[PDB]
């Protein structure tokens, strides 16, 4: 079980979970944008929050596969799209500010 | 002797419809599955449709919704109705008998094929000209400016077959086809045998009998 | 071959409930006349393919047993229900043998198996240590171990729960819609035939 | 479905030669394989079914072998009438039977020079306003041949079309027609019409010509 | 002695195809059979000895089978560098070893249009009193191609010679040269020199031309 | 690496004589049988002669009395003396090592061949002309024309063999004059026409002609 193989399996699970959650969120967003109501805004916001939380935890997991051990460029690209740290490199106070 | 004979191919406009027939003889028609298989220069032999002996019909996805196979056992006949025709349906359409030895299925008898041409162009019938002979001598007929394919050519009502070459048609810059049938004969026979070419172009209902005679200068 | 009862094809094709592909259902059909005509010229079937025998000859054939396997997958996966195929379904869920004799029928069941919001009752196996043997069925829920670290029965890093839900929604595109699938296996042994067509 | 592949694409062999063509299935199909023969202008003809059973009436020089994924058709002694394209077909998956792309079997024979003839346009055609001059190269081998039109020894280009027959099933030769197309005005403006034929069976180019209004 | 016969005479197949060639000995020779490969301009290369033993260093796709009088050489997956003539040779009767006539293995590939170039005669050659004009068609497939020379838009005949390379072992294409030969006097009488190229890979004929005294 | 290199082929008048040599390297020459095998377009590969390791020599009947094989183990050398040469002896002559596994004998190594031409015509050396690359153009083409030479062969290299990719040396053509003519071309990047020098090296041994012609844009 190499790092690249583990990463392939991880991305498999990620894809299957992500497509479903992204569909539920996109459908909530569509229901809002075509039918503006408070119920639909709350559904859209809840689904979007669930999607963001999923991506947060999945990026945390993705960071546990070091890219420098990935030789396959497709696997590398996907892992990279997940492993973006961004503003999270800042302290809690600096990111808050 | 088992025989299958296709009919009904010809010119048809895009989006149009057309029925193909196949007449069977020499076997108990009701006892066999029947099939349509098409052939094109680009994609080779391709199964188009099948009808069994229990009314069951089968089609590939490319054909389902557009074509319908059927059979009239009382007239030993097979039919293919074709709707919504596209240029890519241009092909030679064969009917074919299916049979099996044990579990192994095969197409043991085929018709002669009927050419389907799907084009918005119009039909034109050929002009037929003699190629006059001027030892062994050669003579022939020139079949020029026709659409669509095909023309069929025989000699002396099919009594003349040895030495005949009917060339494959050529597509001229005009979009019309042109073809030539020739025959080589004993020179001495030019004054003892009359030579007539019989040309047929069904899409225009053209039947021509042209006599080929040595030319006067 | 004293047979007068018709084979219960309608019980298979017209059941209200189909099994998830990982726990695929099997009914044994024997001692009956198989009237395949109710299967011919269906406006519903998007797939009717036979293997080893021709559909047109099914009423002239006798078999020792017939087996009716049925389940739901997505449309894009129907192609895997055939000999020689690979994919999540063929490798981990339902495997036909290379010398398969029988038919594979399928129809779109969006109207029955989708639910706005998602029907999560239909599962498929996504991970497995090895591919299935033909006609094998794996209903375990053991956590798949993707790394050197033991999973100790808990999902986590490199430790995945092996089943996944289709979550069918009626608004899905056709490739993601549910399809109901029936696989008729024609078994021939050194035993008298019990299933025959009306012409035999 | 199941994809079928054939090898070689084409093959030249001599009469009496052993011909061997192969067929491959994209997956194992046991013995569910048939072979068909197709000659120009004719429908396919069933030769072999169940990988190795000779269809009734087919000559015994045709034979089929193989199982699983690779299959072979063999002609023990190639005859001239065997020039054709041979197709394999898997019978394992129905109704979606699929065919191989075909293997062309050409006959190699001794060099034969063409017989050359030239045909002036008919008077009937000239009444219509166009003139066709035809050059016929008859029963030659090999297929490679060059035809050049000369009108008053002006070489012609772009005003001719060629057609070649499929290999003859008796004597294994080819025939070729070249048609020169001229306006009636051009045809009557010039006198000498010639086609010059180059072929490996000729020691030197052969010209057949005629003068417009002469015997 | 022992006469050796091969089948087919030639064969065209695609890269990855299974190629199958046969060898027949006029009498039984057990397993005393070798196979050799010969590429254009090179010496024979031993592939198989003792009917089935693969010579050291030969790629594993080559294999030999057979015994008695009939033998087979098989290329499991044709590679471009395999374009060649293959010969069998009986090792049963010595010193009078005999070879088969050879089987040509050509590669079938996608259509590739020629790159066309034209070359005026060098000044040194003109000083010698003769002019050679060269037209080059580079790396095309299939081999059939037509080139026509025009001098001041006058078509040329009988004053040109063509040469074609053997199939390239890397890309399986052909190249062709056409050489027009004129006297220095004839060359200096005209201005426009062009070659017009027809090939199946081109939508319309391609002409490359030059004027006598321009650069 | 076993290597065999033939020498001595060329033009010789009917009834004349000529000796071919073969130089061996990379094995114990004395321990192997050696052979001469000739090739013609019309009759294919044909065994010409054999010498074993015991001084034993073997010839086909067509050749006995006319050709003589011999070997000089001290110089790792093989020889074929040929007397009473006829037009039908024109061919490519290969030397070849013979070896055996068990009872199964084979020719495991071949030279490159040497062309023998039996003709009463006379030798002529080629003229070598540049085929200059078009000023107009990317890929450019250039070459050399080797005209009016006899007998075959000429050999052509580029930049002393440093240039091989993209080279086509065409098969020679027999002109109506009885002389051969050939042209070697090469395709290169157009941009390289001002950054690379292109020289064709033509060699015609029967006339002892060696020419190096630089091909330049005009
Ligand atoms: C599943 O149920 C349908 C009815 O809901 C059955 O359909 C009938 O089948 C008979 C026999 O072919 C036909 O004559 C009727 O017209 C059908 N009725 C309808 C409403 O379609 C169907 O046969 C059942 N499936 C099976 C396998 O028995
Ligand atoms: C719009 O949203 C409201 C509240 O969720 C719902 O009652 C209503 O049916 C929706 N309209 C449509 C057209 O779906
Ligand atoms: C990279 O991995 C994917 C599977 O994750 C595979 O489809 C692809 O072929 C691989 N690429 C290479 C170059 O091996
Ligand atoms: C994210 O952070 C980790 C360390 O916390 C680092 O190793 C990783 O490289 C970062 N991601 C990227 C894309 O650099
Ligand atoms: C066949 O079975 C039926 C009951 O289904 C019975 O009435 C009949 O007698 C049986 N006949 C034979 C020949 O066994
Ligand atoms: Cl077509
Ligand atoms: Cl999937
Ligand atoms: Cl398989
Ligand atoms: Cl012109």
């Amino acid at each position: 079980s190499t790092i690249e193989e583990q990463a392939k399996t991880f991305l498999d699970k990620f894809n299957h979970e992500a497509e479903d959650l992204f569909y539920q969120s996109s459908l909530a967003s569509w229901n809002y944008n075509t039918n503006i109501t408070e119920e639909n805004v709350q559904n859209m916001n809840n689904a979007g929050d669930k999607w963001s939380a999923f991506l947060k935890e999945q990026s945390t997991l993705a960071q546990m596969y070091p890219l420098q051990e990935i030789q396959n460029l497709t696997v590398k690209l996907q892992l990279q799209a997940l492993q973006q740290n961004g503003s999270s490199v800042l302290s809690e106070d600096k990111s808050k500010r | 002797q088992v025989q299958l004979v296709e009919s009904g191919g010809g010119l048809v406009q895009p989006g149009g419809s057309l029925r193909l027939s196949c007449a069977a003889s020499g076997f108990t028609f009701s006892s066999y599955d029947m099939h349509w298989v098409r052939q094109t220069t680009g994609k080779g032999l391709e199964w188009v449709s099948t009808i069994g002996t229990a009314g069951d019909t089968y089609y590939p996805d490319s054909v389902k919704g557009r074509f319908t196979i059927s059979r009239e056992d009382a007239k030993n006949s097979l039919y293919l109705q074709m709707n919504s025709l596209r240029a890519g349906d241009t092909a030679v359409y064969y009917c074919a008998r299916g049979d099996s030895s044990g579990y192994y299925y095969y197409f043991d008898y085929w018709g002669q094929g009927t050419l389907l041409t799907v084009s918005s162009a119009s039909t034109k019938g050929p002009s037929v000209f003699p190629l006059a002979p001027s030892g062994t001598a050669a003579l022939g007929c020139l079949v020029k400016d026709y659409f669509p394919e095909p023309v069929t050519v025989s000699w002396n009502s099919g009594a003349l077959t040895s030495g005949v070459h009917t060339f494959p048609a050529v597509l001229q810059s005009s979009g019309l086809y042109s073809l030539s049938s020739v025959v080589t004969v004993p020179s001495s026979s030019l004054g003892t045998q009359t030579y007539i070419c019989n040309v047929n172009h069904k899409p225009s209902n053209t039947k021509v009998d042209k006599k080929v005679e040595p030319k006067a200068c | 071959p004293n047979i007068t009862n018709l084979c219960p094809f309608g019980e298979v094709f017209n059941a209200t409930r189909f099994a998830s592909v990982y726990a695929w259902n099997r009914k044994r059909i024997s001692n009956c006349v198989a009237d395949y005509s109710v299967l011919y010229n269906s406006a519903s079937f998007s797939t009717f393919k036979c293997y080893g025998v021709s559909p047109t000859k099914l009423n002239d054939l006798c078999f020792t047993n017939v087996y009716a396997d049925s389940f739901v997958i997505r449309g894009d996966e129907v192609r895997q229900i055939a000999p020689g195929q690979t994919g999540n379904i063929a490798d981990y869920n339902y495997k036909l043998p290379d010398d398969f004799t029988g038919c594979v029928i399928a129809w779109n069941s969006n109207n029955l198996d989708s639910k706005v919001g998602g029907n999560y009752n239909y599962l498929y196996r996504l991970f497995r240590k090895s591919n299935l043997k033909p006609f094998e069925r794996d209903i375990s829920t053991e956590i798949y171990q993707a790394g050197s670290t033991p999973c100790n029965g808990v999902k986590g890093f490199n430790c995945y729960f092996p089943l996944q839900s289709y979550g069918f929604q009626p608004t899905y595109g056709v490739g993601y819609q549910p399809y109901r699938v029936v696989v008729l296996s024609f078994e021939l042994l050194h035993a008298p035939a019990t299933v025959c067509g009306p012409k035999k | 479905d199941i994809q079928m592949t054939q090898s070689p694409s084409s093959l030249s062999a001599a009469v009496g030669d052993r011909v061997t063509i192969t067929c491959r299935a994209s997956q194992s199909i046991g013995s569910y394989l048939n072979w068909y023969q197709q000659k120009p202008g004719k429908a396919p003809k069933l030769l072999i079914y169940a990988a190795s059973s000779l269809q009734s009436g087919v000559p015994s020089r045709f034979s089929g072998s193989g199982s699983g994924t690779d299959f072979t058709l063999t002609i023990s002694s190639l005859q001239p009438e065997d020039f054709a394209i041979y197709y394999c077909q898997q019978s394992y998956v129905s109704p979606t039977y699929t065919f191989g792309p075909g293997t062309k079997v050409d006959i190699k024979r001794t060099v034969a020079a063409p017989s050359v003839f030239i045909f002036p346009p008919s008077d009937e055609q000239l009444k219509s306003g166009t003139a066709s001059v035809v050059c016929l190269l008859n029963n030659f081998y090999p297929r490679e041949a060059k035809v050049q039109w000369k009108v008053d020894n002006a070489l012609q280009s772009g005003n001719s079309q060629e057609s070649v027959t499929e290999q003859d099933s008796k004597d294994s030769t080819y025939s070729l027609s070249s048609t020169l197309t001229l306006s009636k005005a051009d045809y009557e403006k010039h006198k000498v019409y010639a086609c010059e034929v180059t072929h490996q069976g000729l020691s030197s180019p052969v010209t057949k010509s005629f003068n417009r209004g002469e015997c």
